[PDB]
């Protein structure tokens, strides 16, 4: 139940969808880039908030961002 | 006395320091220049940027009071 | 006893009065209504007064410690 | 198998002495930040980090170990040195009892003269607590013309040893097959090194440390000794004092050892003079001992065909219960260097630890016993070097797990058999410590406050609910009944902890007896429980450091990392070095415990002045009382104890008042680092840089605050070293000033 | 994809003897993973929870209690076996749901049909101050 | 020779060098003229 | 005298400290022989000793009551009263040290910033760079007023800020 | 120990208990109604500041006590 929120710095590195292992980020098209591609956040649900995607951005401030909020079984990570 | 008193000034300062710090630098830092969209407490910001451990304006409250005791000690 | 339970609780206030005093500048504080006054003019060059309360308590704590270390030996 | 060398690899110039950073890829472009010069001095001697190549791993490694043997050496032969030049040797081995021993006289600048006390032998100076002067005599060395040219011997093989470490690197330097050529390392190292070390060092303590400790011990003036070289000469002077020499080799070679009986004994115990073992009985077994390992040398198959083939030593002991097992070691243990420093570590630090319980009881070098201070500076020192040894196996193993573990060698193997029940593993043993913590622990409060609310007979105690350890006592008589029955050739026993009768030298007890009662229960059992619970924080790392539920790709992140995030709740300190940094702590903790159980035993049931009637120990036997309640260890031991420290202003021992000042500053300063994290320093440095950048003075390197690793590793760094230099301090003050 | 490919719950699994890492009872009660490849030979690989296990030639199956466990595996063997995997989520209705391919493409690859989401057209900062929004939630939004 | 020069201007190297300098110069200063507190 | 001190000579208490610390070191002397060199050490150490407590003495010190020395800080007082030594005198020695170390490290600082990799210029130093600042800074009060009056020793927001 | 050990150690630990107690014969038909893990990072500065500094407390008030009463001066 974390919040995921792209601004509009992206550049189409694709190092954040590498990065997340669970694939809660894609890359959809967008004309305001040279690469002609932005990131998305479709499925948050599934984030474990490890903000590993954060360190992936090469920007000079963080065109990803992922602020903590309320906890849930997938978001803390429990096999049981 | 001279000695004793000296020693409580440099207690005073650093504590103000180490508070006065987390409060101007609590809307946000070069580190972290959005401090206000999170709140007053949290965890950290993630091992990224070198490390973002103890940076809310609570770590600084925080590492006061070990200070504010040996002050008042 | 009671010296030192009114100085124990002097530095808890003293220590909640700055840390309520953070939030301040993060839940209560808008920028545009207080543009120009005192309280903008501090929060814009904080970067000197953090700067002369780090000088003061290291000249401070190096001067107090040597003259307790000289002596010692 | 053969030899293997490769000719002139690597030229030898101080190119590479000027670019620094030149073994990393990453540290070759150069600094932008100051943690490129942390990052430097760490990743320096992590040689497999650096390149993949195995072969060059080894020639690093075999040439790095021939540095630290030239350090060594230059040390060893400072002390000779040092001990020859500026020391009372001479004035000691005239009368060992009164006088005491000083290797390091000091400068007279402001102050400091008063550390050079007044020793005793025309002589002031340092008093050390290192035992060398008992070791030199337990040798045949009477004068300081022997401990010079001893010094000059370990330059010169310490330059040798340098030499071969640039020889053995830069210009010839063996191949990956020399190096995995393993069963040729046991025969040489195991009848080579370990069997003729010993066959020699029988030798001159047959024809040195003999002939001269015996006329030592007659009262004989040293000066007066014939000279160690003087005795292989002449046959007839040694003769006279052991007859069996006039026979000359003839009942060797006949099998009529029974004329040596002279020399070679089993007497056991200690000398009365001395205080230390027979040296004739130590011939004996060095003697033994080189046999033993002659033969095991002899074992490995290496090149002429025939003997064991440790593979078809280790896929050949199977079972059911383990299924494919012992099979894939031996490509593990010849392909990674961490494989095998850890085990040897294991063995290596438990080995020191068996040294310190093993000297004391049986003291073996002459006068050892009666210097106290000596006798509990050797035995708190090995032990620190084994908890140390220990926990690097610990930390030495996860690397393998992380770096040079492959799953396909390993299918149904033990080491896959053992991850998988890894789980069964940490829950079992996490009970263990929580039965021990209660029910050791648990015990010492019940006593306090037993105490506190005045029902003294409801504690446990001697004159209470003793809990006495009957396996213990049980083995200390069979041990001390054996003469009789198990070894009758035996004269006496090993030692007198066992039991028996006092043993004094010159006023003071050398050893007795030791009594096991209901505080030697509690204090073995605590141990046990620190010990399982520092085995459980290092186990855990080894076993998840590859993976676990939480995170399920720690290898990829690798060995050190902080913090996968503040996701899952929070992953920080999940890796397996913070599982080292935390075991640390602990073993530090067990270590110190172990130390301050052999001071107050000691001080309190052993050592003291034999008068006429009886012996008058130190602290007055207190320990059979006190000890039972907490706060006895914090009146009686440490309010006590400490009264030597606190009042050595003024002194010769004024060092060791300011070392228990340093060292509770350098424990504290740690928690600075401990407690907080690399956050709030960093902004602080921000508005550091604006006053410097204000002015025109500011670094091209950016500061950059401590990496939480580092961060981490400086705090147990600065707090162990406060934690055990305090007690270095709170010992030697409390006794070399005796009681 | 050209169609979601549904799940056959019976093919053979690897060639593994069991660990104490697997299944616990949060999976019978609330929900599990399960993880399908199709392997051209006989290979060993290392299981995220234990050790090592055989692969069989054929399609391949797994239960996981967590997606991660999950696309910690598909990492490992995209990069050293290059292959492709699919993964599903299980809950304890019987319920099926086809996750990490949604689109038959992995996300690190653009593609037509996708639509964004939570895409705020500013730039990072630049956002209103918390007094703004003092009494509801959300800063950002 | 160029490069045993660099080595020697390294930042270890250089603060040795002024660390016998200033300690020597200070230790050879309480030597002579013994222990100063009040400058004449 | 000032603040009820008693000058250290006319002090009681200050003569006793010696007698009794030299009494430690004549019963120390007791052990040895007279021509050994433990005996000469602890003579020189008595020789000092006598020296330490006259050459106070003699310097117009003020000693309390219990006998040991005190220094006065206030200027005014220590003109007045001649004990300028003790304090005043050290701040103005200390400040031109202190002050030489600035002035030096400030201009290494600047003049490797103007060529190509600073960086490395702090790690490998330039040594005759380094050598010729060092004894150039005898005069750095000069400078720095030059400086400052000129305009160029502080820079003008260009500097990073944060909100 | 809230201070030095941080949570990533015991979340690791209490994973291996929570295995065993639903391993165990008889333990398993007990089941928790809510799930067991560790404390947060923030919640642990809390709780080791406050056996800190109750430590710092309660250790000098029977010093102060003590000493002035058992000489009553
Ligand atoms: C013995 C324990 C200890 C010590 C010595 C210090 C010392 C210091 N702390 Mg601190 N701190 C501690 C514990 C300690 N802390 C604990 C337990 C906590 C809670 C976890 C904190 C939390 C804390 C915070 C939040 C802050 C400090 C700050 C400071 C610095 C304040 C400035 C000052 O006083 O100048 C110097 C004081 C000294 C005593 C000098 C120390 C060094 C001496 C002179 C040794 C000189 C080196 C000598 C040559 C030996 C070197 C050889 C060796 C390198 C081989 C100071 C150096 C404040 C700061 O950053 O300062 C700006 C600050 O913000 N501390
Ligand atoms: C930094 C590590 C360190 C340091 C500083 C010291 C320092 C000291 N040691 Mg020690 N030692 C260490 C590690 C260390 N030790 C370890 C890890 C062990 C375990 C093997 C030992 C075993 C040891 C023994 C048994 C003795 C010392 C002694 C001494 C003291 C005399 C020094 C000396 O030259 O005696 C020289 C020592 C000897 C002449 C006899 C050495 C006999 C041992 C058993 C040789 C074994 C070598 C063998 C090839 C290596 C192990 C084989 C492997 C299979 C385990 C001195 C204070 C001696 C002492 O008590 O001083 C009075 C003493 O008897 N040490
Ligand atoms: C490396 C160990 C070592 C070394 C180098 C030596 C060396 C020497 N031994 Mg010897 N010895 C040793 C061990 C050693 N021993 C041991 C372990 C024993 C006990 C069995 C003896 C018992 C022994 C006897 C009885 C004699 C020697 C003697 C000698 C000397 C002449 C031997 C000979 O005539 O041929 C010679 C210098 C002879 C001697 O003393 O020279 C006069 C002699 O008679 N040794
Ligand atoms: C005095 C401080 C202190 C105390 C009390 C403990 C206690 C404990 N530690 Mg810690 N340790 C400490 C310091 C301390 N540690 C510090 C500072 C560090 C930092 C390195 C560590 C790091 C650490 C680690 C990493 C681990 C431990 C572990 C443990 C637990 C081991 C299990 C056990 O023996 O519990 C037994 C219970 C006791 C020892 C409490 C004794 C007091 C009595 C018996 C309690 C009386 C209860 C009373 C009758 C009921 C009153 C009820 C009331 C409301 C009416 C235990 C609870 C291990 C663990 O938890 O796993 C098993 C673990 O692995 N320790
Ligand atoms: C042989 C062991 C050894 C040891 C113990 C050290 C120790 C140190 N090195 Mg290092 N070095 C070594 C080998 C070693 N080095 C090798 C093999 C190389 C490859 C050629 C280097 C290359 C190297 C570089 C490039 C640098 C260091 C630096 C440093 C210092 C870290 C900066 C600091 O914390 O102070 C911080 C200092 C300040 C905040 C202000 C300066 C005041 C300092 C403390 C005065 C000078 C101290 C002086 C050097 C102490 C004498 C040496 C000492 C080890 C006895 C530190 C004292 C850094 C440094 O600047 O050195 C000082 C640095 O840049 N080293
Ligand atoms: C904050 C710093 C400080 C403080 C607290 C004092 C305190 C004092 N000074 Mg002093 N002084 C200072 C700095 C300071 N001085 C400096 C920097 C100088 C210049 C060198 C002087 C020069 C000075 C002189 C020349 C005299 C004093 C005197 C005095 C004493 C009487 C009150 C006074 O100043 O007149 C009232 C001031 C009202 C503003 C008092 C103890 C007088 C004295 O000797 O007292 C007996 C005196 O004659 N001061
Ligand atoms: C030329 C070097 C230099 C200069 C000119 C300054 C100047 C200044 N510093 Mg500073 N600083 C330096 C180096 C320097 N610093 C280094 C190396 C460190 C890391 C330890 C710091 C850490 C530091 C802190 C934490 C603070 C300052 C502060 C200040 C300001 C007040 C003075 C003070 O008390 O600082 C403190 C003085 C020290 C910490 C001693 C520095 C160590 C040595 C003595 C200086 C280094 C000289 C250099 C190595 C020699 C190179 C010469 C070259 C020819 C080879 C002041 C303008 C304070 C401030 O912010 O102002 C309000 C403050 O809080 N500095
Ligand atoms: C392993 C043994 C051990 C340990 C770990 C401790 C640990 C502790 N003891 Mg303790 N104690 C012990 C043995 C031990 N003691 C023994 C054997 C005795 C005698 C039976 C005592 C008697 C004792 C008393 C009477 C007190 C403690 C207190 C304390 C706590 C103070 C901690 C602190 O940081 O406060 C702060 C530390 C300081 C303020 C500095 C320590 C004292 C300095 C030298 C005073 C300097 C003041 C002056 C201004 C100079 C400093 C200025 C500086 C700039 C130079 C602490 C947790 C105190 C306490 O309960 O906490 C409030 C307390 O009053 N202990
Ligand atoms: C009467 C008299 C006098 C006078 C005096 C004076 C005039 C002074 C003073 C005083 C003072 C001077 C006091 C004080 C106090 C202070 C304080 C106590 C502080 C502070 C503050 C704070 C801490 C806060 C902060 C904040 C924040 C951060 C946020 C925003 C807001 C606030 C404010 C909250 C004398 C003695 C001389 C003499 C006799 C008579
Ligand atoms: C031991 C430990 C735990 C685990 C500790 C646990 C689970 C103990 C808490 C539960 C027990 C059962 C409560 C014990 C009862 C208390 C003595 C009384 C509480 C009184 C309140 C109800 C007011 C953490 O979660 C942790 C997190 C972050 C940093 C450090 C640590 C840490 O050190
Ligand atoms: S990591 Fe940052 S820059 Fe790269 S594609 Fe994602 S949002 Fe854009
Ligand atoms: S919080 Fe973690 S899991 Fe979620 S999108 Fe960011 S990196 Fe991926
Ligand atoms: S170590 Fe610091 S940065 Fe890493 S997870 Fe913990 S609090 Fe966050």
């Amino acid at each position: 139940a974390h919040v995921v929120k792209i601004y509009d710095t992206c550049i189409g590195c694709t190092q954040c969808v590498r990065a997340c292992p669970l694939d809660v980020l894609e890359m959809v098209p967008w004309d305001g880039c040279k690469a002609a591609q932005m990131a998305s956040s479709p499925r948050t649900e599934d984030c474990v908030g490890c903000k590993r995607c954060e360190t992936a951005c090469p920007t000079d401030f963080l065109s990803v961002r992922v602020y903590l909020g309320n906890e849930s079984t997938r978001s803390l990570g429990l096999a049981y | 006395d001279f000695l004793v008193h000296h020693a409580i000034a440099l207690g005073l300062h650093t504590t103000t320091l180490i508070l006065v710090k987390g409060a101007l630098d609590a809307r946000g830092s070069k580190l972290m220049p959005d401090k206000k969209d999170f709140g007053y407490s949290f965890p950290c910001d993630g091992p990224g940027r070198g490390g973002t451990c103890d940076i809310s304006a609570y770590d600084a409250f925080y590492l006061a009071v070990f200070w504010m005791l040996n002050t008042i000690g | 006893s009671l010296y030192t339970h009114h100085q124990y609780i002097a530095g808890f206030i003293m220590c909640g009065a700055f840390a309520h005093g953070a939030i301040f500048f993060i839940r209560d504080y808008d920028p545009e209504q207080n543009k120009g006054n005192v309280l903008a003019r501090v929060l814009d060059h904080k970067e000197a007064i953090i700067s002369h309360l780090s000088w003061v308590s290291l000249f401070l704590g190096f001067h107090t410690l040597g003259l307790y270390v000289h002596n010692d030996v | 198998v053969k030899i293997a060398v490769d000719r002139n690899p690597v030229e030898t110039n101080f190119e590479k002495w000027a670019k620094p950073g030149h073994f990393s890829r990453a540290l070759a472009k150069g600094p932008n930040t100051t943690t490129w010069i942390w990052n430097l001095h760490a990743d320096a001697h992590d040689f497999d980090n650096h390149t993949s190549d195995l072969e060059e791993i080894s020639r690093k490694v075999f040439s790095a170990h021939f540095g630290q043997l030239g350090i060594i050496l230059i040390w060893l032969s400072g002390m000779y040195f040092h001990g020859a030049r500026f020391s009372n040797y001479e004035g000691w081995l005239s009368d060992p009892t009164h006088i005491k021993p000083s290797a390091q006289v000091v400068w007279p600048i402001v102050g400091q003269e008063i550390l050079n006390g007044d020793v005793g032998g025309g002589f002031q100076g340092i008093q050390i607590t290192s035992g060398f002067f008992q070791l030199w005599r337990a040798s045949g060395i009477t004068s300081e013309l022997q401990l010079y040219s001893t010094a000059i011997g370990g330059l010169v093989l310490a330059a040798a040893c340098f030499f071969a470490g640039w020889f053995h690197y830069h210009k010839a330097a063996p191949k990956l097959e020399w190096f995995q050529n393993v069963e040729s390392m046991l025969n040489h190292h195991l009848a080579g090194l370990l069997g003729l070390g010993s066959l020699a060092w029988a030798g001159h303590q047959i024809h040195v440390s003999l002939p001269v400790n015996k006329l030592l011990d007659a009262g004989v003036d040293p000066k007066e000794i014939p000279l160690p070289h003087e005795f292989l000469l002449n046959q007839s002077i040694i003769a006279d004092l052991y007859p069996s020499f006039s026979k000359g080799l003839a009942p060797f070679f006949t099998l009529n050892w029974a004329e040596y009986s002279d020399f070679l004994t089993f007497k056991g115990g200690l000398n009365p003079v001395t205080g230390g073992l027979w040296l004739s009985d130590t011939a004996h077994h060095h003697l033994a001992i080189a046999v033993l390992f002659l033969v095991a040398g002899h074992q490995y198959r290496t090149n002429w065909g025939i003997g064991h083939s440790i593979k078809d030593i280790l896929e050949s002991h199977k079972g059911p219960f383990t299924g494919n097992g012992h099979a894939g070691l031996y490509e593990i243990l010849t392909t990674s260097w961490h494989a095998q420093l850890a085990i040897n570590l294991a063995l290596f630090g438990s080995l020191s630890i068996i040294v310190a319980h093993h000297m004391y009881a049986m003291p073996p070098y002459p006068y050892l016993a009666t210097d106290y201070g000596t006798q509990l500076s050797l035995f708190t020192h090995h032990m620190w070097i084994g908890g140390f040894c220990v926990v690097g196996a610990g930390a030495h193993a996860a690397i393998f797990m992380v770096r040079d573990y492959d799953p396909t060698n390993n299918y149904n193997n033990l080491l896959d058999r053992v991850i998988r029940h890894r789980d069964a593993i940490i829950s079992h043993l996490n009970w263990v410590s929580i039965f021990l913590g209660f029910h050791s622990f648990g015990l010492y409060i019940h006593n306090d406050t037993m105490s506190a609310l005045g029902r003294p007979q409801d504690m446990f105690s001697d004159t209470a609910i003793q809990l006495q350890p009957v396996f213990a006592q049980w083995i200390q008589n069979t041990h001390f009944t054996a003469p009789q029955l198990t070894a009758p050739n035996a004269l006496a026993a090993t030692s007198l902890t066992w039991g028996g009768d006092v043993v004094a030298v010159g006023g003071k007890v050398a050893m007795m007896p030791i009594a096991l009662g209901t505080s030697d229960f509690l204090v073995h059992h605590i141990h046990a429980f620190t010990i399982h619970v520092t085995v459980l924080i290092l186990l855990k790392g080894v076993l998840f450091a590859r993976s676990s539920r939480l995170i399920p790709d720690k290898a990829n992140l690798g060995f050190r990392f902080p913090c996968d995030g503040p996701g899952r709740g929070g992953t920080c300190q999940v890796s397996a070095w913070d599982h080292v940094f935390l075991g640390l702590f602990w073993m530090y903790n067990s270590l110190s415990i172990v130390i301050f159980h052999f001071s107050w035993k000691m001080q309190s049931d052993v050592w003291g002045t034999v008068t006429d009637s009886g012996v008058s120990h130190i602290t007055g036997g207190n320990f059979a009382q006190s000890a039972n309640t907490i706060n006895g260890w914090l009146r009686d031991f440490l309010w006590a104890q400490s009264s030597q420290v606190i009042q050595s202003y003024g002194s010769a021992l004024s060092a060791y008042g300011l070392m228990f000042l340093g060292a509770h500053f350098v424990w504290a300063f740690s928690l600075m680092f401990l407690f907080s994290g690399r956050g709030y320093w960093q902004e602080l440095i921000e508005s550091i840089v604006w006053a410097h950048n204000k002015l025109r003075v500011a670094p091209s390197i950016q500061p950059r605050a401590l990496s939480i690793t580092q961060g981490r590793a400086v705090g147990v760094a600065h707090y162990l070293l406060g934690g055990i230099a305090t007690t270095w301090s709170f010992f030697l003050a409390r006794i070399i000033a005796v009681g | 994809p050209w169609k979601q490919p549904e799940l056959d719950p019976d093919t053979p699994s690897p060639i593994f003897g069991g660990s104490t890492g697997g299944l616990l009872r949060k999976a019978q009660v609330e929900e599990f993973y399960v993880i399908t490849w199709e392997s051209p030979k006989e290979q060993i690989f290392e299981m995220p929870t234990g050790g090592a296990a055989i692969m069989r030639k054929g399609p391949n199956l797994l239960k996981f209690a967590r997606k991660e466990q999950c696309m910690a595996l598909t990492t490992q063997l995209r990069s050293k076996f290059r292959q492709t995997p699919c993964f599903y989520r299980v809950y304890a209705d019987g319920k099926v749901q086809y996750l990490h391919p949604k689109d038959g493409v992995y996300p690190e690859k653009v593609n037509a049909g996708r639509v964004g989401v939570n895409q705020n057209m500013r730039s990072i900062g630049k956002n209103v101050d918390p007094i703004k929004v003092v009494k509801f939630t959300g800063s950002e939004p | 020779m160029k490069d045993f020069t660099t080595y020697l201007s390294t930042a270890p190297v250089v603060g040795l060098g002024w660390a016998i300098f200033t300690s020597g110069l200070l230790i050879e200063i309480n030597r002579f003229f013994p222990d100063p507190l009040v400058f004449s | 005298d000032i603040a009820g001190l008693t000058p250290c000579s006319e002090s009681k208490a200050y003569n006793k400290l010696e007698r009794k610390e030299l009494k430690v070191l004549d019963k120390r002397l007791k052990q040895y022989e007279p021509g050994s060199a433990p005996y000469l050490a602890l003579q020189a150490t008595k020789e000092r000793t006598e020296n330490r407590f006259k050459t106070y003495a003699k310097q117009g010190l003020l000693c309390g009551n219990d006998g040991l020395p005190h220094l006065i800080s206030d200027p005014g007082l220590a003109l007045r009263f001649n004990h300028a030594g003790e304090v005043f005198i050290p701040t103005f020695g200390f400040l031109y040290v202190a002050g030489y170390i600035g002035h030096v490290g400030r201009q290494y600082i600047i003049l490797s910033k103007e060529d190509a990799k600073p960086t490395d210029k702090e790690i490998i130093l330039d040594v005759p760079l380094a050598l010729k600042l060092a004894f150039q800074g005898w005069a750095w009060p000069l400078a720095s007023i030059q400086e400052l009056r000129n305009g160029s020793l502080l820079e003008k927001d260009e500097n990073i800020t944060v909100s | 120990m809230f201070l030095i050990s941080w949570r990533g150690y015991w979340q690791e630990l209490i994973e291996t208990l929570v295995w065993a107690h639903e391993k165990t014969p008889l333990a398993n038909l007990v089941y928790w109604k809510d799930k067991p893990v560790a404390l947060s990072i923030v919640q642990a500065r809390l709780v080791g500041l406050a056996h800190f500094s109750v430590g710092y407390i309660f250790t000098y008030a029977a010093f102060l006590i003590a000493s002035t009463a058992g000489r009553f001066g």
